[PDB]
């Protein structure tokens, strides 16, 4: 997934690619054991397929001039026992899963807490994997206001004009 | 043998100039110029001094009076 | 609106220039040449300057609106080319030197470039004034980067070791051997050692430990130029057992004793200077100072001495 | 792709999957409910939720750690496939594994 | 040796004198011999050698040649201690602005020159000019230019412009102006102005240029031209094993203003252009910035980690600071630590210390004693026989720690009995034995605790740690005067079973010639340890002075009560074990022992006491089984007839009739009703079903049951978690608040269902988490109040005042609170007190109210009695002893030197866990109500003038007096009275909380230290713990500790000026001895955090709250801190001025005032 997601590389207005084909993790040099003895990581090498594919110029077509297929090698990875751990430097190591928050749209008014007589101000905020947080969120006076990355508030049209959006389609949507 | 102190801050009182003239009588017997005015009893400078106090035989005045005398006498 | 980032506030400055037009650089070279024309003729009409210059000759044998001219067209030229050190400045960000300070020393780089560059060539302005850019931003981490500055010469050797070891890690698959530098690279294979040994980045002593509360690595560091007071008890002790030692030896011996030593005195004496002081043989005192040292080795005389040992 | 399908179930769409990215019609959706929730019957979400809390393990982590060598690993890739060759480089001097 | 610290601004001359050379290059190590390098942050010439009297080259390497300089490389011989001594010193190419005293806020850059911060930091940063005495045609001096504007008035005018960029434009204003006529100036605008803003603008500006022109300091000194670094062992460059090196942030902030400046020398030397050196000197002034604070520039720069550089400022200021982390508290030698055991042996005043602890601990003394009893010759053989343990060391260590205490520490403090001295007596193990009476007041128990031994090393501290810290003259407590060795669990359980009596016991009826008969009788198995019997017994009464009448009767009494009655000392009547004798008994017997025979009998009535609880629980046998946790046999009709209301309830509000909430809220109701009945049966079957017979059909006594004698009894457990064990547990409440409609029927005898037990867990965390989160607000709040009362210690013996304050008994809704005996014990009366009826005096003025008077005044029902408070003493600079009253701690009226502040400190704090305490904390910071109560700021008659949107104004008018006070009410507040009434000062007009500020304003300090003690106590009485109030009012004096001038007069004064109350009474009490007096002051009220912060010592109020703020404000202004302070005498290492110390002070005030 990883090497999918961001491997496959285009040299900005070169048309120059370098591509992942597949990879395989080498046996370990050592055994857990002996890597706890001597103090290591019980890792495997991880040895990546790639390709260079040249490109001639002026081919937006796709034809190629030569491509070199390599296997190389990129870092050690460390293993995980039979049991669940790993041993990094010698010593036995785990890993605890984390309890985080959710990707997606969260509504999560406060409870009053901010202004007099209790009033209660709604909010929504995206949350991605990977990104910049995007908040929307209501005064006291009844407006809504958009924010990026917890950063100074914003009125809301303001994406909505930063989106293409007229008042007059704005007002039609909402 | 010592236990508490409410004779000697009796006899003195304020609770902690009983420890200053405590503290000097002790230093007195501490340093090889003074003898203990009660029986030792296997005590420390410190237990000595304050049943000595108890006892009435030191005070901040008897011990002032007798470091002034010492001074006088040292003039021979 | 307003920011504090001192490279904003850079960014904002600078842009404003115009970055260039072909053509222009030339023109400013020529105003500068201008000006230091300007700035020659004025030499050359001095006539005590010219007489000056043939005795200097003779030796190795054996104004103002010039300069204007010439600090202008080379403010125009620095600050027509700010964005070119910072393209090839940025390329160093994370090398334990800040950005505004490799911007700086590229500035310096390329007001060098600026003196230097020769518009005669036919040569564009940026391919000259890279090298010397190029070289200001390099040498300044060479020379500030690190809290115990290595010279120049080991950054290059640690350079080049880093650069086979590199290479080496994707040609043989796990990592080389000390050993394995000295067929790659021509070395004796103990410099190898030494390069590796030398000292990384000091860790700071505010180092949070595993806890990351408020156990700090300054916190397990001892002062080791510290005496113990048990051994500063012995120091007082041995002298005051060699004063009540050295008691019971005749006067001379006693006092030979105490100079040949510097025994609660100056400096050491030498046998020479006893004699000069005893006007004796300095054999004489040699025997002597034998003797006594025999006497203090006797039993019931040094066993508290030796139990100084 | 677990956040998009969150971010259509608290949308009540209907399609479980979708893209990575956000769009004029997520965004506009997102103020369009918290409009609703505003005026209309909306309800918080629970911060607490374990239908909100997701789980990370090993795994998922490392990939993560993983991704991040990737990237500072491609940004010196491409810059060095800047200047585009012939028969000088390799696809094993392009990429050092010292990042990753 | 030093009387004060004075603290300045710092002039460029001064930093040089302190400078012993200047660092001129960045380096430190050179990399291949580790020697310090020529000119760098470690140089042997600037800084002085790195070995002991041993030259950096290598020409001179002996103490003889000591004084001289070398000549090969210049480097001085000396010690490596100067190391820490010498400072040096940076010559910056380009001012750069003090960052403390621009980013102050408020600035005091900004406000001397009236120039916003904004525009200075504009300037600062080369992004707009400022004219500077810029002419005066057409540019006024502090205008600020842009380029445009710039470069427009460039050719339009050449000279009588002056305007620069930059921190030299800012160095050149606040040298070019002057002081006194700015504050001449203003001093007109202030006399010639009407806004209290404005106005309250121009006191702020006068205060800061008067402060700062009557000091020494100069204004241009706020620009840095001149850098001090600091010496190389504070910021010290060590190697770390395996060839690396550990170094301080400093070194690398020191190392970016180096490179920064030089490079900016070199961009000078070759005329670079402009925009390449503001950059540069941009930078220079960011890198100091970040060497002096590292904040304030948005953005802290970072290091070779991802953490942001640990700065000068850094390293002084929070609770990792020199102040808090070094100086306040330390590490110390002579010191151990270990697991605590019980040891139930042991006498009070002894603890069990491990034979190795004690080895370590006092190797010096057992090295002193090895040498003069002559077992080893040098000191080393002394070492080398304590390390082998030889048969002779252990005798000397027992001659050593004969009568050597030891404090025994437990980890939090809360109070002064945290810390105790015993005796030790050597144990061979590794578990500190710890006496079981002294537990409750360490708050220790046994499942894993640890704590601390320090020794006591001079004569003085010992006598201290017997004389004052012994845990035999710590039996009561400091809060309240009850006792503190009260005997906890096994103890008060051994002692109720043995003094409580059956009905038909073996020996039951005999006549006992005395407590040896019975005791006899019991331990051969003759008699029940408790049989109704009658036995002579011979009490002893103290009525008069010394002599003990012996009165000799036949008690009809148990066996064990008679066995208990040795135990007892003499001058105690029989009633006292003639009773089951509980928890609360023995409480009560320890307290009167303590009051009638003194300290000595009721410390050994404490350890007998307690050998004999232990003795007796364990012949009990009292155990814990399933069948002693009995379940009503009502239980599930309760049950079944409650869930059939429940039901009938639920079809009701099916039917249309009620709301759900309030089908919940009666059901709630129901469910609460039947959990009642459940209890009341438990309780029933559980503590007197035992029946048995006597002769005959059958009687009815107190159960046995094992579980009921132990919650009886007080020795642990109580009917709320009897009632969870064998009743049901109740309702439970989530979190949030509401109660689970649902309640838990199940107790735990029998299980809980799952269901039952996640509802449970619900709670349990809430509980764990609130605790884990509250003390530490609890142990803020004591950390405030030692800071303002720190400063606080009795130290006159009367002040001869007859102001005082009324007690009387508090009640509540017709019942007593709490009476008058518990609030008037021990207080001096401080106006005669007579009898309802005016017939004579009952009790003289000035004595000490004991019991005995306390006694009377019951007996006579006097219901207020007048006694002196020590907000109302007359003292300056502390209090006397008869304003304080009676050292709860000791009997006796409190003592010349006792640290009252430091007390009532821990007195109110301690109990905070306990507690809400957010009520306490919100008292103490005299926070005003949200919506506070609109008082009678006059006395007349009230009327309404205009009433449109700007609210009504209320207008009182005095019979005689002007009436220029009117008030801005609001409509939406409900006025208490009518439109047209008189009202008395004080009173109350609209309707809410009353603030404090308005209670002391109007109503006086008596009514506001009233209205605190009364409040605080409320919280703590309702949570059940016991303060004195006289801790409460000497927090409240000191928060009362300030004044404002109304109206200077022909004082010193100025009008706005808030002075020390002090002073100010200082000043009218000499003024008197002049005609002239015209000072008149009104007290301010401010919260302890406010309180102890605006105090006269600058390092006592920089040592614990923000320290930039007060180092600055200190700077500024020339403060010149004479210690006078327990705060300030801690942190350089001199006797405190309270105690043992107190004493050595005044003999110092003795000498120094000659
Ligand atoms: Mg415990
Ligand atoms: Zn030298
Ligand atoms: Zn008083």
């Amino acid at each position: 997934a990883a090497f999918r997601s961001v491997f496959p590389i285009q040299s900005y207005s070169g048309n120059s690619e370098l591509q992942y084909v597949s990879y395989r993790l080498g046996e370990p040099v050592f055994d857990v054991q002996e890597c706890q003895i001597r103090g290591v990581t019980y890792s495997a090498p991880l040895r990546v397929k790639l390709r260079l594919v040249i490109y001639e110029r002026e081919a937006p077509e796709g034809t190629v001039k030569d491509i070199k297929e390599q296997e190389v090698y990129m870092g050690e990875i460390p293993l995980m026992t039979d049991n669940g751990t790993f041993v990094i430097n010698g010593t036995e190591r785990v890993i605890v899963s984390q309890l985080h928050r959710s990707p997606g749209v969260f509504f999560d008014s406060d409870k009053g807490k901010t202004h007099s007589s209790g009033k209660v101000l709604y909010n929504a905020r995206i949350i991605p994997y990977r990104g910049s947080w995007l908040d929307f969120e209501f005064d006291p006076k009844d407006n809504l206001f958009v924010r990026i990355d917890r950063r100074r508030k914003l009125p809301a049209t303001i994406i909505l004009r930063a989106l293409n959006y007229t008042t007059e389609q704005i007002l039609d949507l909402f | 043998a010592r236990v508490t102190v409410q004779d000697a801050v009796e006899k003195i009182g304020n609770r902690f100039d009983l420890v200053l003239v405590a503290a000097r009588r002790a230093r007195q017997m501490q340093v090889g110029g003074k003898d203990p005015l009660v029986p030792e009893e296997n005590d420390k400078t410190t237990v000595i001094a304050l049943r000595e106090i108890e006892e009435g035989l030191i005070n901040n005045q008897i011990l002032d009076v007798r470091e002034r005398q010492e001074q006088q006498e040292q003039e021979a | 609106g307003r920011t504090t980032d001192p490279v904003r506030m850079y960014m904002r400055e600078m842009g404003t220039v115009e970055l260039l037009t072909r053509e222009g650089e030339i023109d400013i070279a020529k105003r500068i040449e201008d000006g230091i024309n300007q700035v020659q003729c004025s030499v050359a009409e001095y006539p005590e300057a010219i007489t000056y210059l043939l005795e200097q000759y003779d030796r190795v044998e054996a104004m103002s609106i010039g300069e204007a001219k010439a600090r202008r067209a080379k403010k125009e030229m620095v600050e027509a080319n700010l964005r070119l050190v910072i393209s090839i400045a940025k390329k160093y960000t994370n090398r334990g030197l800040q950005f505004l300070d490799l911007i700086q020393e590229g500035n310096i780089g390329l007001m060098k470039a600026v003196d230097k560059f020769e518009y005669r060539r036919g040569y564009k302005f940026s391919t000259y004034a890279t090298w010397w850019i190029r070289q200001a931003i390099t040498r300044s981490i060479a020379d500030q980067a690190r809290t115990i500055r290595i010279p120049v010469h080991m950054i290059e050797t640690i350079n080049k070791l880093n650069r086979i070891s590199r290479q080496m890690l994707q040609e043989m698959g796990r990592e080389p051997t000390p050993e394995e530098l000295a067929e790659r690279m021509l070395m004796p294979e103990d410099k190898i050692r030494k390069v590796l040994k030398i000292a990384k980045e000091p860790i700071s002593m505010e180092t949070p430990i595993g806890d990351d509360e408020d156990s700090h690595l300054g916190d397990f560091i001892e002062d080791t130029t510290l005496e113990l007071p048990l051994d500063s008890a012995t120091t007082e002790s041995l002298r005051a057992a060699t004063h009540d030692v050295l008691a019971g030896l005749t006067a001379r011996e006693a006092k030979v004793l105490r100079m040949r030593f510097g025994i609660d005195m100056n400096t050491d004496y030498t046998l020479e200077e006893v004699g000069k002081q005893f006007d004796v043989t300095r054999e004489r005192i040699r025997q002597i100072e034998a003797k006594a040292l025999r006497k203090l080795r006797h039993p019931s005389r040094s066993e508290v001495l030796r139990s100084f040992l | 792709a677990v956040g998009r399908m969150k971010f259509n179930r608290s949308l009540l769409r209907e399609e479980i999957e979708g893209s990575g990215i956000l769009s004029k019609d997520d965004i506009i959706d997102v103020m369009k409910k918290l409009i609703d929730i505003r005026n209309g019957k909306g309800e918080v979400d629970d911060i607490d939720h374990l239908g909100n809390r997701r789980i990370r393990s090993v795994g998922e982590m490392a990939e993560n750690q993983f991704r991040v060598g990737l990237v500072r690993v491609e940004r010196a890739v491409k810059e060095r496939l800047s200047l585009g060759d012939l028969d000088t480089l390799m696809p094993q001097d392009m990429i050092n594994a010292k990042p990753i | 040796e030093f009387d004060a610290i004075k603290i300045a601004l710092a002039s460029p001359d001064m930093i040089r004198s302190w400078s012993f050379g200047e660092v001129k290059k960045p380096e430190t190590i050179n990399y291949r011999t580790f020697k310090p390098e020529r000119d760098g942050l470690f140089c042997a010439r600037i800084f002085g050698p790195v070995k002991d009297y041993e030259c950096l080259c290598g020409k001179y390497k002996r103490l003889k040649h000591r004084g001289v300089i070398c000549e090969k490389c210049g480097v001085e011989v000396t010690q490596t201690k100067v190391r820490r001594e010498r400072m040096g010193h940076i010559e910056l190419a380009s001012p750069t602005a003090h960052i403390w005293f621009l980013k102050s806020l408020p600035s005091r850059i900004g406000l001397l020159l009236d120039m916003p911060l904004r525009d200075i930091e504009r300037v600062l940063y080369f992004e707009s000019y400022v004219v500077i005495e810029g002419g005066m045609t057409n540019l006024e001096r502090q205008q600020i230019l842009t380029e445009e504007q710039y470069l427009d008035a460039l050719e339009e005018f050449g000279d009588e412009f002056d305007a620069k960029m930059g921190a030299e434009a800012i160095q050149a204003l606040l040298k070019s102006m002057d002081l006194e006529q700015e504050c001449e100036q203003l001093r007109e605008e202030l006399n010639e102005t009407n806004s209290e803003t404005k106005r309250k603008k121009l006191t702020k500006r006068i205060k800061l240029l008067e402060a700062f022109v009557q000091s020494g300091n100069k204004p241009e000194w706020m620009i840095l031209t001149v850098l001090p670094v600091l010496p190389p062992d504070l910021r010290p460059l060590v190697p770390l094993d395996g060839g690396r090196f550990a170094t301080s942030d400093l070194n690398d902030l020191y190392r970016r203003v180096i490179n920064r400046n030089n490079r900016l020398k070199r961009l000078l030397d070759l005329a670079a252009p402009d925009i390449i050196v503001r950059n540069e000197k941009r930078m220079l002034q960011e890198a100091v910035d970040a060497l002096l604070d590292n904040g304030r520039r948005g953005r802290a720069i970072t290091g070779s980690n991802k953490r942001p550089l640990k700065s000068l400022a850094d390293m002084i200021k929070g609770k990792q600071g020199r102040f808090r982390q070094n100086l306040l508290g330390k590490r110390v030698d002579y010191s151990g630590r270990s697991v605590i055991t019980v040891g139930p042996y042991l006498r009070l005043h002894q603890c069990g210390l491990p034979k190795k602890m004690a080895l370590e601990l006092f190797k010096p003394f057992i090295y002193g004693k090895l040498e003069l009893r002559g077992l080893a010759t040098t000191i080393k053989a002394a070492k080398k026989m304590v390390e082998r343990e030889e048969a002779v060391v252990w005798d000397i260590l027992d001659e050593v720690i004969r009568e050597h205490p030891v404090l025994l520490n437990r980890a939090p403090t809360l109070h002064r009995l945290g810390i105790q001295a015993f005796e030790p007596v050597l144990i061979e193990g590794k578990a500190i034995q710890l006496h079981p009476l002294v537990c409750a007041a360490y708050n220790a128990d046994f499942d894993g605790d640890q704590m601390a031994v320090h020794v006591p090393l001079t004569l003085e501290a010992q006598l201290e740690a017997r004389a004052l810290m012994m845990s035999t003259n710590n039996i009561l407590s400091p809060a309240n005067g009850e006792p503190i060795i009260v005997p906890s669990q096994d103890v008060v359980l051994g002692l109720y079973y043995m003094t409580r009596d059956c009905v038909n016991a073996k020996g039951e009826g005999m006549v006992l010639t005395g407590p040896k008969e019975a005791e006899r009788l019991y331990r051969s198995g003759l008699a029940s340890l408790h049989a109704r019997v009658k036995v002579r017994i011979t009490e002893y009464e103290k009525d008069a002075n010394g002599e003990l009448v012996a009165k000799t009767s036949l008690k009809d009494t148990t066996v064990g009560r008679a066995i208990l009655w040795m135990i007892v000392p003499k001058g105690l009547p029989y009633s006292i074990v003639n009773q089951a004798l509980g928890k609360k008994a023995i409480s009560k017997m320890l307290n009167t022992c303590y009051r009638i025979l003194g300290l000595k009998p009721t410390v050994i009535f404490a350890d007998q006491i307690m050998y004999t609880g232990f003795a007796y629980a364990a012949r009990s046998g009292a155990s814990v089984g399933i069948d002693d946790m009995v379940i009503p046999e009502k239980k599930h009709e309760i049950i079944s007839e409650a869930e059939a209301e429940v039901a009938e309830i639920q079809e009701q509000f099916q039917s249309g009739l009620v709301t759900a909430g309030e089908r919940y809220n009666k059901v709630i109701d129901i469910w609460a009703a039947a959990n009642d009945r459940v209890s009341k049966a438990m309780m029933d079957n559980l503590q007197t079903e035992t029946v048995i017979n006597r002769d005959g059909q059958e009687e009815k006594q107190v159960s046995f049951n094992s579980i009921y004698m132990m919650a009886d009894s007080g020795a642990r457990g109580s009917a709320a978690q009897i009632r969870q064990l064998a009743g049901m547990r109740g309702l439970m409440a989530k979190p949030d608040g509401s109660i689970i409609e649902t309640p838990i029927t199940a107790n735990f005898r029998e299980g809980l269902n799952v269901l039952q037990y996640f509802i449970s867990t619900h709670g349990a965390r809430k509980g764990l988490a609130d605790t884990a989160l509250k003390t530490a607000n609890s142990g803020y709040l004591t950390r405030r109040l030692v800071d303002v009362a720190q400063d606080l210690v009795v130290t006159e013996d009367d002040c001869g005042t007859h102001e005082g304050i009324m007690m009387t008994p508090v009640i509540e809704g017709g019942d007593v609170k709490e009476p008058l005996r518990d609030r008037v014990l021990g207080r001096v009366t401080a106006e005669d007190v007579l009898k309802p009826g005016t017939a004579d005096i009952l009790v003289p003025r000035n004595t000490l109210l004991h019991e005995q008077w306390c006694d009377l005044l019951e007996e006579n029902s006097v219901d207020a009695v007048k006694v002196r408070s020590v907000v109302s003493c007359d003292t300056d600079f502390g209090v006397c002893a008869h304003c304080y009253g009676r050292d709860l701690a000791r009997g006796h009226i409190i003592n010349k030197g006792e640290a009252i502040g430091v007390i009532a400190a821990q007195s109110i704090g301690e109990p905070g866990t306990q507690l809400g305490l957010p009520r306490v904390a919100d008292l103490f910071e005299a926070r005003r109500p949200k919506e506070p109560a609109i008082l009678a700021e006059i006395s007349g008659i009230v009327s309404f003038g205009k009433e449109t949107k700007g609210k009504r104004r209320l207008v009182i008018t005095p019979v005689d007096g002007s009436d220029p006070y009117e008030e801005m009410i609001p409509k939406w507040r409900q006025l208490n009275v009518f439109e047209g009434e008189r009202v008395e000062r004080g009173d109350v007009i609209s309707d809410g909380p009353e603030a404090p500020h308005d209670i002391l304003r109007l109503r006086g300090v008596h009514a506001v230290t009233r209205y605190i003690v009364n409040e605080v106590q409320d919280v703590y009485r309702l949570q059940g713990v016991k303060i004195n109030d006289k801790h409460i009012e000497v927090i409240v004096r000191q928060m009362l500790r300030k004044a404002t001038i109304v109206n200077a007069g022909s004082s010193d004064f100025l009008e706005g000026e808030q002075v020390e109350y002090s002073r100010v009474k200082i000043a009218n009490r000499e003024l008197e001895a002049n005609g002239k007096v015209g000072a008149t002051y009104s007290r301010d009220l401010l919260g302890i955090t406010k309180a102890s912060l605006a105090t006269e010592s600058f390092i006592s109020a920089a040592s614990f709250q923000e320290t930039t703020r007060v180092l600055t404000e200190a700077a500024v202004a020339g403060k010149r801190d004479e210690l006078r302070g327990l705060k300030e005498n801690v942190i350089v290492g001199r006797l405190i001025p309270a105690g043992t110390g107190y004493a050595y002070h005044q003999d110092r005030m003795r000498r120094r005032a000659a």
